[PDB]
C-alpha cells in the first residue's frame, strides 16, 4: 500500500551497495542489501537471545538475562554457555545498528535529503558501542559490558554506579543530566508552541512565525527561530549523548577512584584553602 | 497489607495498569492524528484504496478538521486530494513494490527527488497581509547584517568548477528573518535570472570571491531551473518547485 | 528584551525573588557570612526542611522556618508563572499547549517538594535548597526505599526521558535534513504540505514502516514530555506511600528473583 | 556485461573458486592431521 | 554463465569477499575460544 | 576633564555605584565572618 | 604612545580595571586564606 | 578512467602485492625461527 | 588490467588500506594479550 | 585613532601609572616590614 | 618583520599576553601546590 | 592538479618518506643495542 | 605518481601526518606501560 | 620546499605551535608524574 | 597593515621583548639564589 | 600564493625550525648532563 503522494517518490537508484537487486519496497519498508543485512543480524540476535532466555532460570521477560563473560576471561572470546553468546549477541547487535543506519543512508541518498538522522543515530550506536564495546576493551575484560536484560542491565547501572561511592558526583554525568533535562524541556516547548501555533483555540485562526517568535520573547525574554530551535534540540541530544559516552569512559578506564573525593580540588584552591 | 487491593493485587499495580489503558488510548489517538496526510492508503498498482487494516480501521482516520487562515480560506485535514496515478516514470518490474524509472529527463519532469507538492499557488504572508518572500528591492527597509558578506555580485559556482552566473539579488523573508533566495544572472543567455535557495548554498570562506558554492546541481542544470510568474513574489508551489528541482541534484546531476 | 510581565508577571517575580533572596541568605549565613567559605562549600551548602517532630506545622525559623517559607514563596511564584503563561497564550490569540506541557513539571516539583510531604504528614523527606544537598536527597530518597530502578513509574519516566531525547534526535535531524526543501516552516508545512513534509514523512515510512505528519510529530513530542514528569510525580507519590520497599515490590509481582 | 567480459569472469571465477576451495581443504586437511575436532565416545 | 548478466560481477563479488571474511573472522575466534585448537595458548592434548 | 568626553557619564557613575556597593558588601561580610571584627557578637579580646 | 592608536582607549581602560581588580581581589583572598599573612585574624609570626 | 591507466595500475598494484606478500612472509618466516605457533601433542 | 577497468581505485585503495591497518593491528594485539608471543613482556618458554 | 590626542595620553597613562606604581611600592615595604614573604632555610 | 604582515598585530598583542598571562598563573598555582617553592605558607628546606 | 606537478610533489615525496623511515630506522638501531625486543627461550 | 592526483595531496598529507602521529603516541604509551621499557621508571633486567 | 602553497601561512602557524605547546606541556606533565625527573618535589638518583 | 607599520612593530616589539627577557631572566635567577630548583645525587 | 614570498617563507620557516631546534637541543644536554633517562641493566 502507498500513500497518497508516495508514487513520485518511489523512483530507482540510492543504493550505496548492491545495485537494482535489493532496490525494491515489501509494503511500507525499503528493503536495500543493508536492510537485508539489518533483518540477518536481528533475526540472528533475537534467536539468539530467546536462546539465552531458554538456558536460563525463568521465562519472565522482566528477568530474563544473557550475561557477559566474566571478568576473569578477559578479552578472549568465551564459550556460548559462559559469556560467548552474549559475544555473539553484542556484535551481531552492532551489525544490525551499523546495517540500519546505512540503509536510512540508502533512505536519504533516495529521497534526496541531508544525512543528519543517520548521522544522530551514529551517536547512538556509539554510545552502545562504548557501552559494550569501547570501554571494556579499556578496562581489561567483556565482563564489564552491561548484560541484556530488562532488569539485569538496570541492576548493571546501578551496581556500576555504585563501584565510584556516588555517581551523581561524576563531573561530565551532571552535564549529560542537564543536557537531558534541557532536552526534555526543549522538545516540551517546542511542540507546546508549534501545536498552539497550529491550534489557536475554537474559532481563531492559525498563526504564523511573527506569532511564534512574539510569545516567548514576551513570556522568557528572548526566542531562537524556526530552524534554529531544530538546530538546538538536536545539538542537545547529541551533547546529552556525548557527555554520558565521556563520564562513561572517565568512570573506569581512568579514573577509579571516588567521584565525591574527587570535588575535593574545588576546597582544596589557594584563594579558599584555609 | 498496607498497598493490598486484593491478596495479589495492590495500589501500585493497579495504577500502573490505569497508564497501561490511558498509554494505549493515547497511542490509538496518536496514530489518528498520524493518519491526516497521505491517507487513507491506495494500491501501489492501480491506485485504489485499498490495504491490509484490521477491526481498527473505524477508528483510524478521524474527522477532518479545518484550519482557519488569516485569509479567509480553510484548509482541511485529511484533504482527501490525492495525486494523479499516472506519473511520466514506469515501474522496472510489474511487482508492486518495484521501484520507477523515469521515461526522460527526470529533472524536468519532476519525479523522484525532483518532485513536488502542488502547493497553493499563493505567496507567503506576513502579519501584515503582504508576501513574506520578496527581493531586496522590494524591502528596502531590511538590510544583511555588517559582520556578514553580502553575497550579492559573488560568482555563483559548482562542485567541478564552472561558474553559473553572479548573484544581483537577496530573497528574504519578512514573517521569520532570514535569506530564502538568492537571484542569480545566469552566464549562458545573458538577462536571464533564476531563484537559488540559500539553503543548498555554501560560502567558500577564503577564496578572494567567496565563490557561492551549490554542491547539488551543475552549471548546465541553471538554464532549466524552474521560472516565477512574478518579478516580487514568488508561490508556494513555485517555491517548491525550484527547491525540489534543486534537491535532486545529488542524485540526477551525472545522469 | 520585550518581556512582558503584566501583573501576574510583577506578581510572579516579587515572589520568586523572596524566595530567592531567603534561600541565598540562609545558605550565606549557614558559613557565618564567609564569602571565602560561600565560594568553597557553594555545591556542599543547602537550607534542609524541617524536622519530622513538626508536622506540617510552622518550624522555627533556624529549624526548617526558613525553608518552609522560601518553598512557598517558590511555589506561589511557581503557580503563578504557570498562570502568566497560560494568560500569554490566551492574549496572542494561541492554544494553551505550554501552559499545559508546564502543568505536569508542577505537578512533579509539588509532589517532590509539598503533595508527598502533605501525605505523609510531615515535610521531613522533602527536597532541600541546595546543588549537593538535592543529590544527596535524590540518592538518599533512593537508597531508602528499596531501589528506584525498581519503580515502575520511574522506569515508565526514565523510558519517557530517553524517548524525549530519541524524539529530538529524530525531528531536530529530519527537519535539518529537509531544511533544503522548506521543513523549517513547520505551521506552514501543516497548513499547506510540502515536499519536505511529504518526504519526511517518507522517509521514516520506508524506515520504521510508520509516520507522523508535520503537527501530530508534535504532538507525539508533546506527550513523551508530559508524561516523563507525569509517570515520575505519579512514582513518587505512590512511593512510600503504598509502597515501602520498590525492589520487595517488583521480587513480589516478578521483576526480580526472590532473594 | 558483455557476452565475452562474462565468460571471461565464469573462467577466471570458476578458476578462483576451486583454488580458494582447493586451499580450504588442504588447510582442514593439515588441521585435521594436527589435532581432530571429532570427539570420540569417552572425549578426545 | 549467464548468471553473471543477472549478477553484477562487482556487486556480487565485494558481498561474497565481505560474508566471507566475516565468516572466516568468526570463526577463528570461536576456534581461539576453546582450549583444544587455541594454537597461541597451546594447551596438551 | 576630559574623562567625561571619552566615557559616557551616565553609564560610568551606574558602573562606579555597583562596583563601590558590593566591593563594600563583600568587606562587611568578610568582617562579620571575621571573629575579631563581628561588630554584632562581640568576641572578647 | 603607538598603542592607543590601534587600541581604544575606552575598551583598553575598562578592560585593564577589571583585570586589575580581578587579580588585586584573587591576591587579598589568597593571602586572607593563608595564615601567616591573614591580617584579619592575627596568628603567630 | 582510461584502460591504459588501468594497465598501469595492474602493472604496479600486482608489483606491490609481490612485495607486500613477500616481506608478509619474510616476518612470519622469522617468527617461526624465534617462536613455532603450531603446539604439538604436549603443547609448548 | 580489465579486473581495474571495472575496480578502479577511486575509494577502494582507502578501503584495502583501511582493512588491512585493522587487521594488523587485531593480529598485534592479540599476540600482545597472548603470553608465548607478547615480545614486550619476555615470558619464558 | 589620532596621533596628538593619543601622544597626550600616553603622557598622562604614564603620568598615572608611575603614581600607581609608587603606590604600590609604598604598599609592599609597608608589608615586608610588617610580615616578609621570604621564608628562610629554617623557614619563618 | 613579515609575522606581523600575516597576523594582525592587535590580535597577536592581545593573543601573546592573555597566554602569558595564562601561563605565569598556571606556574604561580603549581608552586604554590609544591611544599619546597610554597612562599606563602614556607617550609623549611 | 597537472600530472606534471603531481609528478613533482612524488619526487621530493619520496625524498622525504626516505629520510622519515632513515631517521626511524636509525632510531629502532638504537633501541636494538639499548635493550633488544626478541626475548629467548627463557626469557630475557 | 597519479595517486597525488587521484588523493587530495593536501587531505593527504594530513591525513598521514595525524595517523602517523598517533600511531607514535599509542607506541609510546604502549612502551611506557611496558616495564622493561619504560625509560622514565627505568627498570632493571 | 613549496608546502605553503598547499596549506594556508596562518592555519599552519596557528596550528603548529598549538601542537607543540600542547605536546610541551603533556611532556612536562607527565615528568612530573615520575620521581626521577620531578624537579619541583625532588628525589634521590 | 603597511610595511612601514609591520617594521615598526618589529623593531620597538623585540625592543619590549628584550626587556622583558631581562626581567624574566633577574627574576629567575633571584629565586635561584633563594632555592634552586634542580635537584642534586642524593635530593634536596 | 605568490612563489617568491612563499620561497621567503621557507627560507625564515627554516631558520626559525634550526634556532628551535639547537635550543631544544642545548635543553635535552643540559637535562642529559642532570640525569640521564636512559636506565643500564641494574636500573638508575
Ligand atoms: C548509582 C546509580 C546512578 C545514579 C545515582 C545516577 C543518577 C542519574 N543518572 Mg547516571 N546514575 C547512576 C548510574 C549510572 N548512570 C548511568 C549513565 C547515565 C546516562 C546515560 C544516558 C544516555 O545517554 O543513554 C544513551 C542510550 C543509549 C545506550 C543508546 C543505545 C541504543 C541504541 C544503539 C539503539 C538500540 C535499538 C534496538 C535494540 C532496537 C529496538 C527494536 C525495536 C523497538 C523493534 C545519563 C545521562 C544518566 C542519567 C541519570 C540521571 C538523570 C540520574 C538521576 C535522576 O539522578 N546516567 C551512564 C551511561 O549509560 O552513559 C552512556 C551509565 O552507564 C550509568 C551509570 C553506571
Ligand atoms: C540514586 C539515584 C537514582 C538512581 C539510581 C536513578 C536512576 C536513574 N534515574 Mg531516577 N534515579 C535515582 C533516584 C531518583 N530518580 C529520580 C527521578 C528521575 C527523573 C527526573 C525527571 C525530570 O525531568 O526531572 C526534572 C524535573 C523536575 C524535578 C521538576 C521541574 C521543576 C520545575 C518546573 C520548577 C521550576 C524551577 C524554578 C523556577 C527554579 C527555582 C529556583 C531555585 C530552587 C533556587 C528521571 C526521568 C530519572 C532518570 C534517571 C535515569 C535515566 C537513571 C539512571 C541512568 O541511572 N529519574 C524521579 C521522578 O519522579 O522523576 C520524574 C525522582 O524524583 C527521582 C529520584 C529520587
Ligand atoms: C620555582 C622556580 C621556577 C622554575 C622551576 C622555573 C622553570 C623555568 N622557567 Mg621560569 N621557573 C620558575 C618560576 C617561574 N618562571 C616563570 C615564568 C617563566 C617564563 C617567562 C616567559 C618567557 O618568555 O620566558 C622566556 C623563556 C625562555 C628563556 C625559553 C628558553 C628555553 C630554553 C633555553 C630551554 C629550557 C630548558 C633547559 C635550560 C633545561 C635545563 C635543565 C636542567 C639542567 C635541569 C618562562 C617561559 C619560563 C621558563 C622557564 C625555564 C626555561 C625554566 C628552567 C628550565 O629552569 N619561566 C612565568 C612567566 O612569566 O610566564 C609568562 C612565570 O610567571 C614564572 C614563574 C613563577
Ligand atoms: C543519539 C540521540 C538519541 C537517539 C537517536 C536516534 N535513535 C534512532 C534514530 C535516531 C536519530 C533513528 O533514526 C533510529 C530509528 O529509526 O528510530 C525509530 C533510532 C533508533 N534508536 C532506537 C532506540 C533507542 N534509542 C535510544 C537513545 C537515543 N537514540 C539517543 C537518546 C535509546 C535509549 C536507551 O535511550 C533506545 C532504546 C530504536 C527505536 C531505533 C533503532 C532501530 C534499529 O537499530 O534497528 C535495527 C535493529 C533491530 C530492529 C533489532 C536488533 C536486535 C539485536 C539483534 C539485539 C539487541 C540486544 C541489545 C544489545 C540489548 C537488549 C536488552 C536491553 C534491555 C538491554
Ligand atoms: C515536560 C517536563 C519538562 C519541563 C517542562 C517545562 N518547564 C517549563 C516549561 C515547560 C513546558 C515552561 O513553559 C516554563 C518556561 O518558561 O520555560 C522557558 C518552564 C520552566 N521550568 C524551568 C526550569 C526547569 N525545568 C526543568 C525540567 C522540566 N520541565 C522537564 C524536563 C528543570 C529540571 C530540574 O530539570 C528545571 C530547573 C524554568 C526555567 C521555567 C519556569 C520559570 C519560573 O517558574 O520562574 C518563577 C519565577 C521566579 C523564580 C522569579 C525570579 C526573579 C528574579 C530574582 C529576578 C528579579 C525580579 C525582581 C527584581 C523582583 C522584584 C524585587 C522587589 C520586590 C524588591
Ligand atoms: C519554532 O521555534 C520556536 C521558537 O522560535 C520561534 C522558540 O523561540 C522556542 C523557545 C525556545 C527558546 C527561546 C530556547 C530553547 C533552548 C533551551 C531550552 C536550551 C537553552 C536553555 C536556556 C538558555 C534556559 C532559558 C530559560 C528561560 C530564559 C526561562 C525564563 C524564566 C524566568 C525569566 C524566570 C526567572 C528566571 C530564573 C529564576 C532562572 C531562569 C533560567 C536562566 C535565565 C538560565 C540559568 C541562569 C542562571 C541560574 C545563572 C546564569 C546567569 C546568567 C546566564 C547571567 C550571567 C551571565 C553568564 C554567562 C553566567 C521554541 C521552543 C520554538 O519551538
Ligand atoms: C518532520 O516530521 C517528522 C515526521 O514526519 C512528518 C515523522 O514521521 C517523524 C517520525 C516519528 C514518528 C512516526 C513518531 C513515532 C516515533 C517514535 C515514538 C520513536 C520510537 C520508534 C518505535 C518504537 C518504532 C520502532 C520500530 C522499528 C525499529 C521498525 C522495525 C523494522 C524491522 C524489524 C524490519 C525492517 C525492514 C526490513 C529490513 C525489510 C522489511 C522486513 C519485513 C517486511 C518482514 C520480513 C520480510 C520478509 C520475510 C520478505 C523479505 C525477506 C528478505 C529480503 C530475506 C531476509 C532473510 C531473513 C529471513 C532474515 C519525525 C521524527 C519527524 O520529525
Ligand atoms: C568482467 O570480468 C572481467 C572481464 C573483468 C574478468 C574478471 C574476472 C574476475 C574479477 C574474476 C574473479 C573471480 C573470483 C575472485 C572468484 C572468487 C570466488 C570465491 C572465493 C568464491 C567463494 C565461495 C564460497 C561460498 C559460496 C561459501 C559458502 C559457505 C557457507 C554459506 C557456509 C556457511 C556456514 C555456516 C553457517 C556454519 C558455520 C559454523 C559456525 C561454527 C561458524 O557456526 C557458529
Ligand atoms: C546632566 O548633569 C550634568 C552632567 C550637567 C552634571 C551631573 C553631575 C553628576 C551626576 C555628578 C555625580 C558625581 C558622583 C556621584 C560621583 C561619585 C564619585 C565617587 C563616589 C567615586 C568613587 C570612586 C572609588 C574608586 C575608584 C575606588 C576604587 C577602589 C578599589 C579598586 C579597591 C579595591 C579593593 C580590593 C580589590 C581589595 C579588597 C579587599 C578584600 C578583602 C575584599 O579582598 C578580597
Ligand atoms: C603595527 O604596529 C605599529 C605601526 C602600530 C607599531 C606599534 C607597536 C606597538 C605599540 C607594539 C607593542 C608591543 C608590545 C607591548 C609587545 C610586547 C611583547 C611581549 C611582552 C612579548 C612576549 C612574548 C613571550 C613569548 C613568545 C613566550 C613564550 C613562552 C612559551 C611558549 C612557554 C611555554 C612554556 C611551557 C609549555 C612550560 C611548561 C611547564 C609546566 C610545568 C608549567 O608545564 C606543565
Ligand atoms: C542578590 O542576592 C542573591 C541573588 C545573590 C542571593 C543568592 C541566592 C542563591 C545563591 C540562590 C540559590 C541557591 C541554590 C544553591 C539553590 C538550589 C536549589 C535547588 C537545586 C533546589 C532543588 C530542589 C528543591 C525542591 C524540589 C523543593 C521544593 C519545595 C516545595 C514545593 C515546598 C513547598 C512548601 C510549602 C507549600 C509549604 C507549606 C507550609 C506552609 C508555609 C503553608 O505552612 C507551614
Ligand atoms: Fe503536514
Amino acid at each position: 500500500a502507498l500513500l497518497s503522494f508516495e508514487r513520485k517518490y518511489r523512483v530507482r537508484g540510492g543504493t550505496l551497495i548492491g545495485g537494482d537487486l535489493f532496490d525494491f519496497w515489501v509494503g511500507p519498508f525499503y528493503v536495500g542489501f543493508f536492510g537485508v543485512t539489518t533483518l540477518l543480524f536481528t533475526v540472528l540476535g533475537t534467536a539468539l537471545i530467546v536462546w539465552g532466555a531458554a538456558l536460563g532460570p525463568s521465562w519472565t521477560f522482566w528477568q530474563i538475562s544473557i550475561n557477559p563473560p566474566d571478568v576473569s576471561y578477559g578479552l578472549a572470546m568465551a564459550p556460548m554457555a559462559k559469556g560467548g553468546l552474549w559475544q555473539i549477541i553484542t556484535f551481531s547487535a552492532i551489525g544490525a545498528f551499523v546495517s540500519w543506519a546505512l540503509r536510512e543512508v540508502e533512505i536519504c541518498r533516495k529521497l534526496g535529503i541531508g544525512y543528519h538522522i543517520p548521522f544522530a543515530f551514529g551517536f547512538a550506536i556509539l554510545a552502545y558501542v562504548s557501552l559494550v564495546v569501547i570501554r571494556p576493551v579499556m578496562m581489561g575484560a567483556w565482563g564489564y559490558g552491561f548484560p541484556y536484560g530488562f532488569m539485569t542491565h538496570l541492576d548493571w547501572v546501578s551496581n556500576t554506579g555504585y563501584q565510584y561511592a556516588n555517581f551523581h558526583y561524576n563531573p561530565a554525568h551532571m552535564l549529560g543530566i542537564t543536557l537531558f533535562f534541557t532536552t526534555c524541556l526543549a522538545l516540551a516547548l517546542h511542540g507546546s508552541l508549534i501545536l498552539s501555533a497550529a491550534n489557536p483555540g475554537k474559532g481563531e485562526v492559525v498563526k504564523g512565525p511573527e506569532h511564534e517568535n512574539t510569545y516567548f520573547q514576551d513570556t522568557i525574554g528572548y526566542s531562537v527561530g524556526t530552524l534554529g530551535i531544530h538546530r538546538v534540540g538536536l545539538i542537545l541530544a547529541l551533547s546529552a549523548v556525548v557527555w554520558s559516552i565521556i563520564c562513561m569512559i572517565l568512570s573506569g578506564p581512568i579514573y577509579t577512584g571516588s567521584w565525591p573525593d574527587w570535588w575535593l580540588w574545588w576546597q582544596k584552591l589557594p584563594f579558599w584553602n584555609h | 497489607n498496607k498497598g493490598d487491593i486484593t491478596g495479589y493485587m495492590d495500589v501500585a499495580q493497579v495504577v500502573l495498569y490505569a497508564f497501561w489503558i490511558f498509554f494505549a488510548g493515547l497511542i490509538i489517538y496518536l496514530r489518528r492524528e498520524d493518519r491526516r496526510e497521505g491517507y487513507p492508503l491506495e494500491d501501489a498498482i492501480s491506485g485504489k484504496i485499498n490495504s491490509l487494516q484490521g477491526l481498527g480501521s473505524v477508528f483510524s482516520i478521524a474527522r477532518p478538521k479545518i484550519f482557519k487562515l488569516k485569509t479567509g480560506a480553510t484548509y482541511a485535514a485529511p484533504n482527501f486530494k490525492r495525486d494523479a496515478v499516472a506519473i511520466k516514470a514506469t515501474r522496472t518490474a510489474p511487482t508492486a513494490g518495484a521501484p520507477f524509472e523515469p521515461t526522460g529527463n527526470p529533472m524536468t519532469d519532476a519525479v523522484g527527488p525532483a518532485a513536488y507538492a502542488l502547493r497553493d499557488e499563493l505567496p507567503d504572508l506576513t502579519l501584515g497581509g503582504q508576501p513574506a518572500i520578496v527581493p531586496l528591492r522590494v524591502a528596502p527597509t531590511f538590510s544583511v547584517a555588517a559582520e556578514d558578506t553580502d553575497p550579492r555580485g559573488l560568482p555563483v559556482v559548482d562542485r567541478k568548477g564552472a561558474v553559473a552566473g553572479k548573484v544581483t539579488d537577496l530573497w528574504i523573508d519578512r514573517a521569520s528573518i532570514a535569506i530564502r533566495y538568492l537571484e542569480v544572472e545566469l552566464a549562458a543567455t545573458p538577462g536571464r535570472k533564476v531563484l537559488l535557495p540559500f539553503a543548498a548554498t555554501r560560502i567558500n570562506a577564503k577564496t578572494k570571491s567567496k565563490t557561492v558554492t551549490v554542491q547539488s546541481i551543475l552549471a548546465r542544470h541553471f538554464a532549466n531551473v524552474p521560472t516565477i510568474a512574478k518579478t516580487d513574489s514568488i508561490t508556494r508551489r513555485e517555491e517548491d518547485k525550484v527547491m525540489a528541482y534543486y534537491s535532486s541534484g545529488y542524485l540526477y546531476s551525472d545522469r | 528584551g520585550p518581556i512582558y510581565l503584566g501583573t501576574t508577571g510583577v506578581l510572579s517575580l516579587v515572589f520568586g525573588f523572596f524566595a530567592i533572596e531567603i534561600i541565598g541568605f540562609n545558605l550565606l549565613a549557614s558559613v557565618n557570612w564567609s564569602p571565602m567559605e560561600f565560594g568553597r562549600q557553594f555545591f556542599w551548602l543547602g537550607l534542609e526542611p524541617p524536622a519530622a517532630e513538626y508536622g506540617l506545622g510552622f518550624a522555627p525559623l533556624a529549624e526548617g522556618g526558613w525553608w518552609q517559607i522560601a518553598g512557598f514563596f517558590l511555589t506561589t511564584s511557581i503557580l503563578l508563572w504557570w498562570v502568566r503563561m497560560y494568560r500569554r497564550a490566551r492574549a496572542l490569540k494561541m492554544g494553551t499547549h505550554t501552559a499545559w506541557a508546564f502543568a505536569s513539571a508542577i505537578f512533579l516539583f509539588l509532589s517532590l517538594g509539598f503533595i508527598r510531604p502533605l501525605l505523609m504528614g510531615n515535610f521531613s523527606e522533602s527536597v532541600p535548597f541546595g546543588i549537593f544537598p538535592h543529590l544527596e536527597w535524590t540518592n538518599s530518597f533512593s537508597l531508602n526505599y528499596g531501589n528506584f530502578f525498581y519503580n515502575p513509574f520511574h522506569m515508565l519516566s526514565i523510558a519517557f526521558l530517553y524517548g524525549s531525547a530519541l524524539l529530538f534526535a529524530m525531528h531536530g535531524a529530519t527537519i535539518l535534513a529537509v531544511s533544503r526543501l522548506g521543513g523549517d516552516r513547520e505551521v506552514e508545512q501543516i497548513t499547506d504540505r510540502g515536499t519536505a513534509a511529504e518526504r519526511a514523512a517518507l522517509f521514516w515510512r520506508w524506515t520504521m514502516g510508520f509516520n507522523a505528519t508535520m503537527e501530530s510529530i508534535h504532538r507525539w513530542a508533546w506527550w513523551f514530555a508530559v508524561l516523563c514528569t507525569f509517570t515520575g510525580a505519579i512514582g513518587i507519590l505512590l512511593t512510600g506511600t503504598v509502597v515501602d520497599n520498590w525492589f520487595e515490590w517488583g521480587v513480589k509481582h516478578g521483576l526480580a528473583p526472590a532473594p | 556485461i558483455t557476452e565475452g567480459e562474462a565468460k571471461e569472469f565464469h573462467k577466471i571465477f570458476t578458476s578462483s573458486i576451486l583454488v580458494f576451495f582447493g586451499v580450504a581443504a588442504f588447510a582442514h586437511l593439515l588441521v585435521w592431521i594436527w589435532r581432530p575436532w571429532v570427539p570420540g565416545p569417552n572425549g578426545y | 554463465w549467464r548468471i553473471w548478466q543477472l549478477f553484477d560481477p562487482r556487486q556480487a563479488l565485494v558481498g561474497l569477499a565481505t560474508f566471507l571474511f566475516v565468516l572466516a573472522l568468526l570463526i577463528h575466534f570461536i576456534l581461539l575460544s576453546t582450549e583444544r585448537f587455541n594454537w597461541l595458548e597451546g594447551a596438551s592434548t
